[PDB]
RNA sequence: AAUUGAAGAGUUUGAUCAUGGCUCAGAUUGAACGCUGGCGGCAGGCCUAACACAUGCAAGUCGAACGGUAACAGGAAGAAGCUUGCUUCUUUGCUGACGAGUGGCGGACGGGUGAGUAAUGUCUGGGAAACUGCCUGAUGGAGGGGGAUAACUACUGGAAACGGUAGCUAAUACCGCAUAACGUCGCAAGACCAAAGAGGGGGACCUUCGGGCCUCUUGCCAUCGGAUGUGCCCAGAUGGGAUUAGCUAGUAGGUGGGGUAACGGCUCACCUAGGCGACGAUCCCUAGCUGGUCUGAGAGGAUGACCAGCCACACUGGAACUGAGACACGGUCCAGACUCCUACGGGAGGCAGCAGUGGGGAAUAUUGCACAAUGGGCGCAAGCCUGAUGCAGCCAUGCCGCGUGUAUGAAGAAGGCCUUCGGGUUGUAAAGUACUUUCAGCGGGGAGGAAGGGAGUAAAGUUAAUACCUUUGCUCAUUGACGUUACCCGCAGAAGAAGCACCGGCUAACUCCGUGCCAGCAGCCGCGGUAAUACGGAGGGUGCAAGCGUUAAUCGGAAUUACUGGG
RNA sequence: GCCCGGAUAGCUCAGUCGGUAGAGCAGGGGAUUGAAAAUCCCCGUGUCCUUGGUUCGAUUCCGAGUCCGGGCACCA
């Protein structure tokens, strides 16, 4: 399946190991799954401080 | 066998098999130490004796593990696993490789024999295993290879182009 | 496998041959009866019947053959022979 | 599992006193109550109907200090128990031990009555207890245990007992720091300021 | 008293009413994921690979069945070191007991798993053609012999696993003999059928001074019943496909023999030509069934994981033996694949038992402690085994509880954000002040789960018998895996205990800045094109709380399969 | 473990020979529109893997450290 990558910034490229959650875009007549940012080989979204559960970034230790 | 070998402080029993042999690491399915069987997560320490157990040859304990860079240690011995996988897909790649390769090989640069004498001593090559594996990966930096292909320069009238480049 | 209770196996074989013996024995006596029934020798067949009764029944109470099986034999055979008269 | 934050503002979300903060000051007058729970508290929202629902729930739950989940559990209790779902739910919440404690005047606030109860300070039917969600059974008694009997905060807090309307259903002697519960509070007995039927519907959706 | 309960919303249009789909609020999970994380009570935990599996444990037990004793402990006691009575050198089944072995019982229970299974299963209600060890009621018996094996030696094969030949021997092992009936067979008369002992003590009686004898206990064999379990037969119920319509030749009856514990094509031989099928046969696809769980107001729709009844399987395929009972999870024989040992002739093994490795996966734990509790196995028992079970460990995994503080505190502090810059707000929040100390933490104290069981004594029956023995009171020392228990008391100090989502409408809650159809959000409508309440950030806000989200999953809403309840 | 090579503006790519960092595509800019497209006129765009050393010129020399593609080799 084709699958969307939530948020800007994504180190993913070709191979890599990424988890897939349900849901869909509705804007990309095709995509029906989202990569799980902040989990596995997929990166947590860079510089996030709001609602990071989604995007999986750890709490800012700062 | 009484032998001992140094490792980074925080390794896994899997990795140890690689010092015995890269293929031995891939054979691994069973690990014991001091008669105590341990998970492929044990962090070896204090020169404690290993009691390896194996069978044949597969991606093994890192199949997804070290590939996931989680509890299989090192960026090194894992490379053997990495390529171990790759050569499979590479084989299929070498084939799809010759495919597209052949297209351009004679659509522009002409011949296989022409294409062969190219990469063999041009961009690092090693063997036709790799050269024909080139587009199942794009390793050489192809098209720069078509450039290595069209590396020939008769260019007399091409000077007339540069003159026109000024014109 | 591993059990000093594995002994049961050897003991059962030690029992099989024993059990098996009587079976063939019992069968032959029974056999002779049908053989005798073939002959039509109601008298001789009757005798064979007498020469099987103690055996089959003994084995029954002995536990080898049940007993209903025994009665079964004596029964249908008796039917065979009375009809043979 | 408690609000444990600026408790007074909750009064302004309701734009109403929730008796959350009694210790000294009469009118909160440090709140500018019923005017600004937040930066746009100055707003005057038409507030959706469902909003009145959610608001009522928040009111009562804020009052007893009861959190959502358990409160819902209570709701089902008001369902299968018997009689008017709303009324029962009310009396049941009143039945909360800590609520009975603050209602006995012990502790200046519901929460403070809890500060006592969790500290094993209270003894019902001559039996020490810690849990505040305790369901106070009919015709029981209770008294501050002697280890912290009448000490410090107590007497000032019980001095507050007079300022209130002093409940009918419960009993007290104070000399023994007694709290002899009797009948469960009547519907009219409670504050009545709340409209339980709303909440009834809320979960009845 | 034992059911008294049923909500709608967004969205097509310029707008409306229709029809009508898609989506949401709820309930819920054997969950995973992300962020986050205090403790506790209780439950739960490999849904995929019925994939392969190292190691340890998961079934042993009985001397009160037997010859014997391989060990230790003693006691008769040869002979010895010398403290001539200090131990000892040491011989001894002779006693407590017990290696190995024969025999009884158990291993067919317990535990696992859901592959197979569309009925040969299961659920329900029926029935007849049966068996049923252990337990039990009843009645009788329990006589009289003999022949072997193992053990054990000798020799001996073989690396091993594991046997070979020769003799030796016991038994509640085995096998005749006599004795049988309310037993079987038989119309009747007739015929046949079984088995044994062992243990405690104790008189006088009697010794080949083994003992016989007595009485107590139990074991033994038969037969009629009880109960329990088990096989079995029928009606109805028990998925999806007609883009599967014909399926069947042991097939459908009978007869006759055989076979089963028992009815029967259960199986053979001959005879009949039937048997099933649109109220779905056959075939294909999928699935273990149910009590139930889920949701729903109901009827229904989905599910059947934990606890429980049933069923089937036990590396794969197949068969049978022993036995009451298995066609046998940790038994056997055979074939296959597979792993291991090999002296390479030949052998060994099956975690889908508890844990545990690897593997697969989004994903699910400790190679823990224990026989103290119940239950089970054996033993008269005392006991022994018990990964049943009981507890502990492991993860917020579900449900539930409690805490992370309480009171005061206006100067509306600082800083932060908005400002129509004069303020508002953060916000009594903080600080500061005065308290309380559940749990954390430290140190004392400390029920219950414990009943039994052993020793003694008395009595009561038992007999000849004070005694053995059994029954009961009384007395003694005792038995806790968990467990520095639960619970309680003292202690120090607020000390160590708050995240997550959301904030355009649905739907609780707003502003400022950054970006400018880019970057990005999105469940539905949609937002983003240089003034965005929707993206990111801040503040503020709402909801929830040691959880919170996201996705997946079922039902509800959906009267969008309508029987209730539609066209 | 040793040996051999790849890393160049945002993407793809040029290079380079110890000497004074570019092409192409998107992208942004200006005209026009509310903002796009079409059309019209302009354009930039890189610590050369890092880093120091030989460096006036290293980007082409050199390892040290990076990842990346081959090859042999530890088979206890």
């Amino acid at each position: 399946v084709t699958s969307y990558i939530g948020g800007e910034g994504h180190n993913l490229q070709e191979h890599s190991v990424i988890l897939i959650r349900g849901g869909r875009v509705k804007d990309l007549p095709g995509v029906r799954y989202h990569t799980v940012r902040g989990a596995l080989d997929c990166s947590g979204v860079k510089d996030r401080k709001q609602a990071r559960s989604k995007y999986g970034v750890k709490r800012p230790k700062a | 066998k009484g032998d001992v070998v140094d490792l980074p402080a925080g390794s896994t029993p899997l990795d140890f098999a690689y010092h015995i042999h890269s293929d031995v690491g891939h054979r691994c399915i069973g690990a014991k130490i001091g008669g105590r069987i341990v998970p492929f997560t044990y962090q070896l320490q204090m020169g404690d004796q290993i009691e390896i157990i194996t069978q044949k040859q597969p991606n093994p304990s890192r199949d997804w593990l070290n590939p996931n860079l989680g509890y299989v240690t090192t960026s090194r011995g894992r490379s053997k696993i990495h390529a171990w996988f790759r050569k499979q897909d590479r084989d299929k790649n070498i084939l799809a490789g010759r495919q597209i390769l052949d297209d351009e090989l004679e659509h522009l640069g002409i011949s296989l024999k022409e294409a062969e004498k190219h990469l063999l001593p041009r961009y690092n090559f090693n063997d036709v295993d790799e050269l024909l594996a080139a587009i199942g990966g794009g390793d050489i930096r192809l098209n720069q290879m078509v450039n290595f292909l069209q590396s020939q320069f008769n260019k007399p009238s091409a000077e007339e182009q540069d003159a026109a480049a000024l014109k | 496998n591993i059990k000093s209770a594995k002994k049961r196996a050897i003991q059962s074989e030690k029992a099989r041959k024993h059990n098996a013996s009587r079976r063939s024995m019992m069968r032959t006596f029974i056999k002779k009866v049908y053989a005798a029934i073939e002959a039509g020798d109601k008298a001789a067949a009757q005798k064979a019947f007498n020469e099987m009764q103690p055996i089959v029944d003994r084995q029954a109470a002995k536990g080898l053959i049940h007993k209903n099986k025994a009665a079964r034999h004596k029964a249908n055979l008796t039917a065979q022979i009375n009809k043979l008269a | 599992a408690r609000y444990l934050g600026p408790k007074l503002k909750l009064s302004r979300r309701e734009g109403t006193d929730l008796f959350l903060k009694s210790g000294v000051r009469a009118i909160d007058t440090k709140c500018k109550i019923e005017q600004a729970p937040g930066q746009h508290g100055a707003r005057k929202p038409r507030l959706s109907d469902y909003g009145v629902q959610l608001r009522e729930k928040q009111k009562v739950r804020r009052i007893y200090g009861v959190l959502e989940r358990q409160f819902r559990n209570y709701y089902k209790e008001a369902a299968r128990l018997k009689g008017n779902t709303g009324e029962n739910l009310l009396a049941l919440l009143e039945g909360r031990l800590d609520n009975v404690v603050y209602r006995m005047g012990f502790g200046a606030t519901r929460a403070e009555a809890r500060q006592l109860v969790s500290h094993k300070a209270i003894m019902v039917n001559g039996r020490v207890v810690n849990i505040a969600s305790y369901q106070v059974s009919p015709n029981d008694v209770v008294s501050i245990r002697e280890k912290a009997k009448k000490q410090s905060r107590v007497k000032a807090a019980l001095e507050l007992a007079e300022q209130r309307e002093k409940p009918t259903w419960l009993e007290v002697d104070a000399g023994k720091m007694e709290g002899t519960f009797k009948r469960k509070p009547e519907r009219s007995d409670l504050s009545a300021d709340i409209n339980e039927h709303l909440i009834v519907e809320l979960y009845s959706k």
